[PDB]
């Protein structure tokens, strides 16, 4: 499409866990495995979840990890919770140094 | 030996290592204008790299001959540099160190 | 941008002759300092030569 | 410990360009990378640059190439972006993020750590 491919569903219910794709070109984030996480609750700043694919930084939970294989970078949340309600956005190196962000997954109870 | 055609001025880089013991060698240590080689046991690890990441520019400069040159950096403009594991060279210099004391 | 610590490099701009032998575009390509020298008594800051 | 305090609604006109300002504390100034990304409704995070504190180059994506330029200054610690060109597509809210850390002997910029975010300001036109 444009930017970064990423869905924009649900398919998981609370307590169980959720996976949530990302994909650019072969020259943008399959190149490096540079890539980060962001979790966005309604009227607040996105918050930093995850980064280098498996790498998480301080005063994050556990819950969430992520991994990558060729061109598709992901994001896997463990057992959903009602803080889980936000948008998560994929980030990632984007070609000629470049950053691009994608669409952005919106995340329910359902 | 296949030995190496290397190009380089003050180490001698990807070069063959002696058997059991750290070498000097000289053709008169008594000389100030001399060289003196010194040949190791065990190989100092060097790392170089270039962190610009330069746009090969294709000129052509009269019949068809192409001429090369850096066009932009694209990225951030970054130092160039060379490494060495700091503990290793001071050991291999301070056993340099201790052949050049047999000579001196 | 500041100078410094980062090997900074010079933009020059250059007449060349093209494939069409006499015939000439303007060409702008980056080269190292140490490849770059002013030019001469004649003298003009922002004018060079290569160091051959 | 860190924050950027950011500017207000700089609500303006199309054709005109917006300045927005974020000022920086806690971290080094002169360390860090500052990204900037938008939030243009419909659409997700949208990446306009990143710019060198320590040095001043800086880039922008292929939708906003040469439409974006950067300016800041050390001593104060804060930190400028200035768009050109504004139109009604840019109502969106701007955020002024820093990260990773900036070194002379590997290129950092493009690492998408986007540690700490700032605020916000909502860009409105018109
Ligand atoms: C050649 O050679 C060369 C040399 O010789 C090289 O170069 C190099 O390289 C390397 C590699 O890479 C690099 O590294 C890098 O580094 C960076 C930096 O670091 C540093 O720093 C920091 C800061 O500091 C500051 O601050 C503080 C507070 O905090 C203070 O105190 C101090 O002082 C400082 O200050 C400043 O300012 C001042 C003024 O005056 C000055 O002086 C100074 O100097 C400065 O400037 C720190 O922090 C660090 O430390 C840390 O780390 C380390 C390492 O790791 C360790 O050791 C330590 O210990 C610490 O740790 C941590 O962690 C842990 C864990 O466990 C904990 O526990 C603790 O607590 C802590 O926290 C140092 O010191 C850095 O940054 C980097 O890393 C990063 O990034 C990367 C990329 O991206 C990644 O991968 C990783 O992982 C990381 O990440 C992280 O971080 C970031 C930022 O930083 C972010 O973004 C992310 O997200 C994450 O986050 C996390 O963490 C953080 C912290 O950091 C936190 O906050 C959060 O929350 C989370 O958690 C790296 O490491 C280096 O740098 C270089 N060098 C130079 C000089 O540049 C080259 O390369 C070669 N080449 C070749 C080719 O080879
Ligand atoms: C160090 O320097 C080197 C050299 O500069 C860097 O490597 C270079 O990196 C370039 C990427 O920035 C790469 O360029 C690519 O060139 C190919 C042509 O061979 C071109 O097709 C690529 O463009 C597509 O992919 C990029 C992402 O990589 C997209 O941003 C771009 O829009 C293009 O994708 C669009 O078209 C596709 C095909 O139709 C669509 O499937 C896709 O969805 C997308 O569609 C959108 O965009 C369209 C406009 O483009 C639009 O009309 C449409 O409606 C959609 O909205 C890309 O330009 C160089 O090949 C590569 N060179 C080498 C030698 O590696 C290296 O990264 C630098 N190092 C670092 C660390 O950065
Ligand atoms: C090494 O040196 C060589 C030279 O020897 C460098 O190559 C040259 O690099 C130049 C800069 O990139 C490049 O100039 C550009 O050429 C394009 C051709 O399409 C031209 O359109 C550009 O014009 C814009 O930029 C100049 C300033 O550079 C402005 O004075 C001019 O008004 C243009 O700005 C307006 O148009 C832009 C779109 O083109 C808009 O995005 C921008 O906002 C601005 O908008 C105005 O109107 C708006 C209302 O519509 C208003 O809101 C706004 O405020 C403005 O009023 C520019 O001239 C040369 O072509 C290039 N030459 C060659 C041979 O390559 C090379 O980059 C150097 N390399 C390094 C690594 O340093």
């Amino acid at each position: 499409q444009s930017a970064l491919t990423q869905p924009a569903s649900v398919s998981g219910s609370p307590g169980q866990s959720i996976t949530i794709s990302c994909t650019g070109t072969s020259y943008d984030v399959g190149k490096f495995d540079l890539v980060s996480w962001y979790q966005q609750h309604p009227g607040k700043a996105p918050k930093y979840m995850i980064y280098e694919v498996n790498k998480w930084p301080s005063g994050v939970s556990h819950r969430f990890s992520g991994s990558k294989s060729g061109n598709t970078a992901s994001l896997t949340i463990s057992g959903l919770q009602a803080e889980d309600e936000a948008d998560y956005y994929c980030c990632s190196f984007g070609g000629s140094a470049t950053v691009v962000c994608g669409g952005g997954t919106k995340v329910t109870v359902l | 030996h296949g030995i190496r055609p290397v190009v380089s001025t003050q180490l001698l880089l990807n070069g063959s290592l002696a058997e059991k013991e750290i070498v000097i060698r000289s053709e008169n240590l008594t000389n100030n204008a001399k060289i003196i080689i010194v040949h190791l046991h065990t190989p100092v690890e060097i790392v170089c790299t270039r962190p610009n990441n330069n746009t090969r520019k294709s000129v052509r400069i009269g019949p068809g001959q192409t001429f090369y040159a850096t066009g932009d950096i694209i990225g951030d403009i970054k130092q160039a540099h060379c490494n060495i594991s700091e503990e290793k060279w001071n050991d291999t210099l301070q056993k340099v160190g201790i052949e050049l004391q047999k000579h001196f | 941008v500041k100078n410094g610590t980062v090997e900074e490099m010079k933009n020059c701009s250059f007449n060349t002759t093209t494939e069409i032998r006499d015939k000439e575009k303007k060409e702008y390509a980056l080269f190292y300092k140490p490849d770059i020298v002013p030019l001469s008594e004649t003298n003009n800051t922002s004018e060079y030569r290569l160091i051959n | 410990q860190v924050q950027l305090v950011q500017s207000g609604a700089e609500m303006k006109n199309p054709g005109a360009s917006v300045k927005v300002s974020c000022a920086a504390s806690g971290y080094t100034f002169t360390d860090f990378y500052i990204h900037w990304v938008r939030l243009a409704p419909g659409q997700g995070l949208q990446w306009m640059g990143w710019m060198n504190p320590k040095t001043g180059r800086t880039n922008n994506a292929q939708n906003f190439q040469g439409r974006v330029t950067m300016t800041r200054d050390t001593s104060i610690g804060t930190a400028y972006m200035e768009l050109r060109s504004l139109t009604s597509d840019d109502t969106a809210v701007y955020y002024c993020v820093t990260g990773g850390w900036i070194s002379l002997y590997y290129d950092s910029s493009y690492y998408p750590n986007f540690d700490h975010w700032g605020q916000g300001t909502l860009v409105t036109v018109s």
